């Protein structure tokens, strides 16, 4: 009842910019 | 004190820096340049036939390729001397080259239903989980059955659309250009570049044996999944019998010297960082240090790493009819050079701390110090707009110019422009109501007003540092 997919390389650019502003913010606050 | 213990911390660096460039001066040479320069210009720079004029540089068709591989390769690979086959009656062909393919499986991606009634099959686009494993065609040989990563001993590339794994089909070409030929006809005619493939490699190595240096070849080509052919080649001039005159001796015995030299600084640096003043990084003096430091020991591990692994010279030495794979030691080769050239680099630049032996040098020092804490401040404004602006090309016109296909492109555009060298000639074709607009606005928001203040802070900082020290002579 687990999976490691690690299946392609094409990154999702909406994980990665929600993280980004979500430290942004944290760090000018 | 200030002078009698400066002396020594300065005749240190001189000779630090003396080693160092005579490592610089040793490992590059004036007898690489003309050796790639040849070798390229007999591949590159020739027609596939006498009838046309696309060489391997420009290729446009998947056709193309195979006029190419039988043509002005094999002409270029086997030589009648006047068996061995020596290339330019000097560079000796070791080994046989090695030709692979990479491609992908049908049935890779999906289509909708509704119009399921043309399109009758997909090829994605290259990736890990969608490449090919299964024999196709006439299952006779190691051109026609997959072969996994571990037992080519290969490793990935890293090309223009993608990284590439080390796996693939693959096929090792003979000796003599009468078989070669053969096989690549035999390859020709059951058809092998289907509309699967996506990539395929070529590689061979020479000697050359005048001098004492390797050269090793590769040829990529790639086929994007919309269409069109990539060339891209490497050749790297390698160096593995080192040991064979004086100077070696002598480049190896500056080496044990750079060694100990980089030794005995990160123990004073610990010395220093330990049983003195703790968190000293309000210096930038010392930052600079551990950089050396730091880029000299990961010189020093891949060097330890590279040099002490060449036993696949030893097995190519054993039975010399098979593929060398020199294709690792290229890559390590490049990136001890990356960091070397770096390295020396920095080495240069901490030379500054050196120069105060007079009120205008010292001046200098003091203006071009002073005018770096607020400088930076209008850098990070600076470059904001900059980066809005590149994203802002990017998003427009990085579909149809090429010169904005990418962001780094974008940035490399922009600084081409800043130095005046790109003409918006294309960028009306490209588009007629943002293209002017966005250049107009760019070059004089950019080039008449925010370029400015960097002269303005500059020459404001220069004048009240030198009316200061002007001052400091009405109290004395
Ligand atoms: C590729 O797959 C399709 C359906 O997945 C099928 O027509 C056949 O197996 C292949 N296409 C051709 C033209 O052979
Ligand atoms: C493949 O093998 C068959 C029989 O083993 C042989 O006749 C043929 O020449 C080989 N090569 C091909 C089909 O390219
Ligand atoms: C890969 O490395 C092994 C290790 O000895 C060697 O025997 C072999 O010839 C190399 N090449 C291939 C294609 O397996």
């Amino acid at each position: 009842r687990f999976v490691f997919p690690e299946p392609t390389a094409d990154v999702n650019y909406i994980v990665m910019l929600t993280c980004a502003v979500c430290l942004v913010t944290y760090m000018v606050m | 004190k200030y002078l009698k213990s400066v002396l020594r911390e300065l005749v240190t660096y001189l000779l630090f820096l003396i080693v160092l460039c005579i490592l610089t001066y040793g490992m590059m040479s004036s007898n690489v340049y003309y050796y790639t320069r040849m070798m390229s210009q007999l591949f590159l720079d020739t027609p596939v036939s006498k009838t046309e004029k696309t060489n391997f540089k420009t290729l446009s068709s998947m056709e193309d390729f195979w006029k190419f591989t039988e043509g002005s390769l094999l002409d270029g690979l086997y030589w009648k001397m006047q068996n061995r086959s020596f290339i330019f009656y000097e560079n000796l062909l070791l080994g046989v080259p090695r030709i692979r393919q990479l491609r992908v499986r049908n049935g890779s991606c999906s289509i909708p239903q509704d119009l399921r009634d043309e399109i009758k099959e997909c090829y994605d686009v290259y990736s890990v989980s969608s490449e090919d494993r299964a024999p196709f065609g006439p299952r006779n040989g190691t051109a026609w059955i997959y072969t996994s990563e571990k037992d080519l001993n290969g490793s990935s590339h890293w090309g223009i659309i993608a990284t590439y794994s080390g796996a693939g089909y693959y096929l090792d070409l003979s000796r003599t250009r009468e078989e070669t030929a053969a096989q690549v006809a035999s390859l020709k005619k059951n058809v092998w570049l289907d509309r699967g493939t996506r990539a395929t490699f070529i590689d061979f190595s020479v000697y050359n044996a005048n001098i004492n240096l390797f050269c090793v070849v590769r040829l990529l080509v790639e086929f994007p999944a919309t269409g069109g052919v990539i060339p891209s080649w490497q050749f790297q001039p390698l160096k593995l019998i080192r040991y064979v005159t004086t100077f070696d001796f002598f480049l190896a015995a500056c080496e044990i010297i750079f060694c100990f030299f980089i030794f005995y600084y990160v123990v004073e640096e610990i010395l220093e960082i330990r049983i003195h003043k703790l968190h000293y990084f309000r210096s930038f003096w010392n930052c600079l240090d551990v950089v050396i430091v730091v880029l000299s020991v990961v010189a020093i591990g891949i060097n330890i790493y590279r040099t002490s692994n060449v036993e696949v010279l030893l097995q190519f030495l054993e039975d010399q009819n098979t593929f060398p794979n020199f294709e690792h030691l290229a890559y390590w080769q490049i990136q001890f050079n990356n960091i070397a050239a770096v390295t020396v680099f920095f080495v240069w630049i901490k030379l500054f701390k050196f120069i105060n032996f007079n009120r205008t040098m010292s001046q200098l020092s003091t203006t071009m110090s002073r005018c770096a804490k607020d400088l930076f401040g209008f850098a990070i404004m600076f470059f904001i707009i900059f980066l809005a602006y590149a994203q802002l090309a990017y998003l427009v016109f990085g579909t149809q110019v090429d010169d904005f296909s990418t962001f780094q492109e974008c940035i490399f555009t922009q600084f081409r422009i800043i130095l005046g060298d790109i003409n918006f000639a294309e960028i009306e074709e490209a588009n007629r109501v943002l293209g002017p607009i966005y250049f107009t606005t760019f070059v004089f928001f950019m080039f008449f007003i925010l370029l400015n203040m960097f002269l303005a802070i500059i020459n404001d900082t220069y004048s009240e540092v030198k009316s200061d020290l002007a001052q400091q002579k009405a109290e004395m």
